């Protein structure tokens, strides 16, 4: 069937294609060429996995179509889902709700994962009888398939039971430490054959085993999630709405201290991750200045960046800098350069894309498409793969031929041909 | 002290968003935010399975 | 659509079974190559396996880019989500531009859910809670086809008491959720008082138990906004939140991923179907550099829809930049990621065909000489001006007592109204008098 | 000491045949909100 | 059992089967979703 | 306007109030909102009160002067008995602007309900 995840621009990439010595294979895990860049990415990946060093920045720079986002997706895939990988674009830090520096702080704190581990004793059973004498004192009877006992209730326990409207036949769990009662379900009897059911009622089997049980919960949360939880009274709602605002720095310092205390106590573990900012040249000079000192914290993730700009103008200034990035930040980061692909590399990438899309192409078609990709662009050839597959299927064919590629080349124009045709009729278009 | 403004509208307007139950699906099967503060990890992971 | 819009005559791309474009079909005249390209794009959208592919329709104004997009939408059908947006709609005062773009992206992705709904509806003849607390609720519902006794979950009693449900009221109960709506009193009790402020409703006609199997389409954005804020809630904070002004919020990527997981679960179960759909961005040149940069990332997602752009600009300045010019107002990096469909200008014969089609769509009879004069006017000034002259000319014909447009009516309308070029000439001849 | 020159009740929405459930729901919501919040508004009595 | 009717009992047992199927489907539907965070995680992460 | 002689709730609970002045006595039945306002003003038997029927504004002015001798330290402000009638009607000229009416009808605060305070 068709799931929500479909063939995208980087669906064929499963990893960086390296061996145990971080030597890149020519074509492994869906990546072709970029040997030096892939080796550098693997070194950075080992640095991320060790987690010892904080606030390391790497910039993937190169011409468009040279595999920068491909390398970033390969790094994300090779890194486990356990380790956080926050991928944002440069334009996403311009928010109407929070400042640019707040957006960058939240992006930094989303990239550090905290794995928590709480062990809690609970009582779990089906309610048999609740007798309350008069809201002063009462008794509660709970049962399993192998056990049954009666409990003496106090004032607060009676109030909590009356508030939750616990009745007979309900399967509930009670936390011994805090006394909070959550209802799991109700048992099914012959008399409970309802014709209409409430939105929260559900029928479950009576629990087996022993009435007293230990509950172990292990989950991975980020620092930003703890900040949002502790920002306001019902801050967990902002984890859905996103209406977080600007969290106070004192709250962040308290949460860092508390997380360190948990890590010392053994109740939590830190998993530093990666923050990938794609098209960083969109960041303003203020954002770069903030990044300069944000990476210097002991709770800063690895900052991977990718730009395709030459010596251009920094946003918010009139200065020219080699990547659109001020040289002060560029001195804080290692630059990984991507080289343009050759004819063989382009053909191998086209083969991988065809395999991903399940398209059969003749060798002459591959030669023509590789020539087109060298002449126009690699992405144009990749799109022509699917266009030619569709056209071939339209004429009830099974293998894409050169005629199909020529047909889709005539139907769909690249940038150069469109620009030429526009220049031919320049006066027709508006605001030249 | 002034009397309030009495704004009169068509009775059909107040039923514009209303959809009959036989004409709409149950949106509670996608309710993730409603589970917060009410459903625990124990129930979802260990008990119900 | 009773009223006639600008593209009310576009019924499809007009292709044949081989994908080739007929000269005049489905309300489209000419643009054969563009129509064939749009047919290939429609075949791409139907074959749901591709995500994030983007298409640009580039050509001079009035060449039919919007008409081609609407023809694509008609060819797909109402079952595929076609979300039309204008590039200037991203400048919201509540959320950032990237949030608007992602919301539209999620709007384009559709989810089809097949479900059988059960509702118990009828006049209440008995409402008896059974004490053991309340073990269950016994209700008696009456319809024209009989009476049914129902055992209710005790949680529904709170809903029944809140709605103030008594004997003689017409209610419905949802089997899956227990929701109760008291939709008035039965009209058999309308005479129980001479003056009560009650809404009396006829007794339902069918059975008490009504079953309907329905297929409803929802988009991912609907689930996102459904999970952005809580609903209901008897707590004080929830109630005070109900009074708060509803404002669009920057929905988190965590919530997006969780909703994607839920959708995948229901797809695997077999109760959901995915319809990738199409997002059409018109006047894309109104986007600034930040929007284009974000589109670079958004289009590369494995979850994004097919996006169709349209631009009539030539070599113009990108909106967010100082002096950077690009071929269509679109950065070369985004142009590298799109397949460009080129629309050409129309010959006089094609213009006459389009004018005739517009006349037929607007219910206007036009003579051959009037049509030829209109075509000459369109060649002189613009196709849009000639199309816009049909209805006023028909009105003058109707006033004069004629059921058809003659040449004199077209001449009179051309005298009454001016096109852009004539008005600009008048303005240039009287520069001093007009405001600067 | 500053008093508004004019004081008016909120605009009221009137329909000939409204949904018979809207008004009871609004009344219940207002009643619950008043019962929960009016005791907390007593300190502002002198200001009002 | 002189007044026994086979059709009435067949209808009643079909109704009982439908009711049981509805109970099963609703019980499965009302506990299918797992929380994004959960009560335990939120309680652990919530400082005083 | 008068001294309160009887404050009897009538079950939402209405109030039956008895007011006396130097000219007479009158018993009135008032809305539950007025009863809530009287409770907020802490009006008890013997207090001089002012009620504006148009706005439902209840002001407690003080304990009546006749009780100013009972104690030596009561922590009360005493006010003389009203010398007119219990029920008065006064016609006055109000100077308002169109903007004032627009503001009063756009951010209403005349209902004295919880929703007005919330808004
Ligand atoms: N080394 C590679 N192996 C496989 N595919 C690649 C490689 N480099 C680039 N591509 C493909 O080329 C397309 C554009 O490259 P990408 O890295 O996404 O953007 P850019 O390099 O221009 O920043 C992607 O769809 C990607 O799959
Ligand atoms: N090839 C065509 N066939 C039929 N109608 C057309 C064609 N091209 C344009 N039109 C009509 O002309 C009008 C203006 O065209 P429009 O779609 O606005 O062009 P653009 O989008 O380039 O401005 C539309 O109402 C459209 O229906
Ligand atoms: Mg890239």
């Amino acid at each position: 069937v068709t799931r929500i995840e479909r063939i995208g621009a980087h669906s064929h990439i499963r990893g960086l294609g390296l061996d145990d010595a971080l030597e890149p294979r020519q074509a492994s895990q869906g990546m072709v060429g970029q040997l030096a860049a892939r080796r550098a990415a693997g070194v950075v990946l080992e640095m991320i996995r060790e987690g010892k060093i904080a606030g390391r920045a790497v910039l993937i720079a190169g011409q468009p179509g040279t595999g920068k986002t491909a390398i970033a997706m390969g790094m994300a895939q090779a890194l486990g889902p356990d380790t956080p990988f926050t991928a944002i674009a440069g334009s996403e830090i311009f928010s109407l709700e929070m400042s640019k520096t707040e957006a960058l702080t939240q992006a930094f704190r989303r990239s550090i994962g905290v794995r928590i581990k709480e062990e809690t004793e609970i009582i779990e059973g089906e309610v048999v009888e609740i007798q309350i004498d008069r809201s002063k004192v009462g008794k509660l009877t709970l049962k399993t398939t192998e056990m049954e006992t009666i409990y003496d209730l106090g004032t607060k326990m009676i109030e909590s039971l009356t508030k939750d409207k616990v009745q007979a036949g309900d399967v509930i769990t009670i936390d011994k430490a805090t006394g909070k009662i959550s209802k799991l379900g109700r048992s099914f009897t012959r008399a409970r054959d309802y014709d209409a059911m409430g939105s929260q009622t559900k029928f479950v089997q009576c629990p087996d085993g022993e009435l007293q049980k230990r509950k172990e919960v292990v989950h991975t949360v980020s620092l930003h999630e703890i900040d949002v939880i502790n920002s306001r009274t019902q801050g967990f709602l902002a984890l859905f709405s996103g209406d977080t605002g600007e969290i106070k720095s004192e709250v962040r310092e308290q949460i860092n201290a508390k997380v360190a205390e948990w890590r010392e106590e053994g109740k939590a573990e830190i998993i530093p991750g990666v923050l990938f900012i794609d098209e960083v040249h969109m960041l303003d000079i203020e954002s770069f200045s903030f990044l300069n000192r944000a990476l210097e914290s002991d709770m800063a993730p690895v900052l991977i960046m990718a730009t395709n700009r030459g010596i251009t103008r920094i946003r918010g200034t009139s200065y020219q800098s080699p990547h659109g990035i001020p040289i002060d930040l560029l001195d804080r980061l290692l630059i990984v350069s991507t080289t343009p692909y050759s004819e063989k590399d382009t053909k191998q990438i086209l083969r991988i894309r065809c395999e991903e899309e399940d398209v059969e192409m003749s060798e002459d078609a591959y030669t023509v498409l590789t020539r087109i990709g060298l002449e126009t662009s690699l992405r144009y050839a990749i799109q022509l793969i699917t266009a030619a597959s569709l056209v071939c299927r339209k004429r009830k064919g099974t293998e894409v031929q050169v005629d199909d590629i020529k047909r889709v080349y005539s139907l769909f124009l690249d940038e150069s041909r469109s620009t030429q045709y526009m220049k031919e009729y320049q006066d027709a278009f508006l605001f030249n | 002290i002034t009397p309030g403004i009495c704004f009169s509208t068509a009775s059909l307007v107040l039923r514009a968003t209303d959809v009959h139950p036989l004409q709409r699906i149950d949106m509670g099967r996608f309710d993730l935010i409603g589970l917060e503060g009410r459903v625990s990890r124990y129930e979802a992971d260990t008990f119900l399975p | 659509t009773q009223r006639i819009a600008s593209h009310s005559h576009v019924k499809g791309l007009g292709l044949d079974e081989s994908g080739l474009a007929k000269q005049a079909a489905s309300g489209l005249v000419g643009q054969e190559n563009a129509r064939e390209a749009c047919g290939v794009i429609v075949e791409l959208i139907k074959s749901k396996k591709m995500a994030g592919r983007a298409v640009l329709l580039a050509g001079p104004p009035g060449t039919g880019k919007t008409a081609l997009a609407l023809a694509i939408a008609q060819e797909l059908g109402s079952k595929v989500p076609f979300c039309p947006m204008v590039g200037s709609e991203v400048y919201s005062t509540e959320i950032k531009k990237t949030e608007v773009l992602m919301e539209n992206f999620r709007r384009a992705i559709g989810l089809r859910i097949k479900e059988t709904k059960e509702v118990y509806e009828g006049e209440v003849t008995e409402l008896t809670p059974c004490e053991t607390t309340i073990s269950h609720v016994i209700i008696g519902l009456k319809t024209a086809k009989g009476t049914k006794q129902l055992k209710l979950d005790p949680s529904i009693f709170e809903s029944l008491q809140k709605e103030r449900v008594e004997a003689g009221d017409v209610i419905y109960i949802e089997a899956n959720s227990g929701a109760v709506k008291r939709q008035g009193r039965c009209d058999t009790y309308a005479t129980e008082f001479d003056l009560e402020a009650e809404e009396y409703v006829p007794l339902p006609k069918g059975d008490v138990h009504k079953k309907k199997e329905i297929i409803q389409d929802v988009t991912l954005h609907d689930l996102d906004v459904a999970n952005a804020r809580p609903q209901g809630g008897q707590d004080i904070l929830s109630m005070m939140g109900q009074l708060m002004k509803p404002k669009k919020t920057e929905i988190t990527d965590k919530l997006r991923g969780e909703i994607n997981k839920v959708v995948n679960k229901y797809i695997d179960q077999g109760i959901a179907e995915l319809v990738p759909g199409v997002l059409f961005v018109d006047e894309v040149h109104m986007l600034d550099i930040e929007c284009f940069t974000y589109l670079h990332r958004a289009l590369e997602s494995s979850i994004a829809p097919i996006v169709i752009f349209a631009s009539n600009r030539g070599n113009c300045v990108i909106r967010g930049t100082e002096d950077i010019t690009s071929p269509h107002g679109i950065p070369l990096d985004l142009l590298d990621r799109v397949m460009i469909i080129r629309t050409m200008l129309y010959t006089p014969q094609e213009m006459k065909q389009i004018i005739k089609i517009r006349a037929q769509t607007e219910g206007i009879n036009i003579s051959e000489e009037a049509l030829n004069h209109l075509g000459e006017i369109g060649t002189k000034t613009t196709l849009r001006y000639s199309v816009q002259l049909l209805t006023p000319a028909n009105l003058l014909a109707k006033i004069n007592g004629k059921d058809s447009i003659e040449k004199e009516h077209v001449e009179e309308i051309s005298e009454l109204f001016y096109d852009a070029k004539s008005s600009a000439k008048i303005l240039a001849d009287q520069q001093d008098k007009y405001m600067k | 000491f500053v008093m508004p020159p004019v004081e008016a009740p909120p605009p009221s929405l009137h329909a000939c045949h409204p949904p018979p459930w809207l008004a009871p729901r609004q009344a219940a919501f207002q009643e619950q909100l008043a019962s929960e919040l009016w005791p907390r508004a007593r300190p502002l009595h002198r200001i009002v | 059992s002189p007044f026994y009717l086979d059709s009435l009992e067949e209808k009643r047992k079909r109704q009982r089967s439908e009711r049981l199927e509805r109970i099963f489907q609703l019980s499965e539907a009302h506990g299918a979703l797992a929380p994004v965070y959960g009560t335990e995680v939120l309680d652990f992460c919530t400082l005083p």
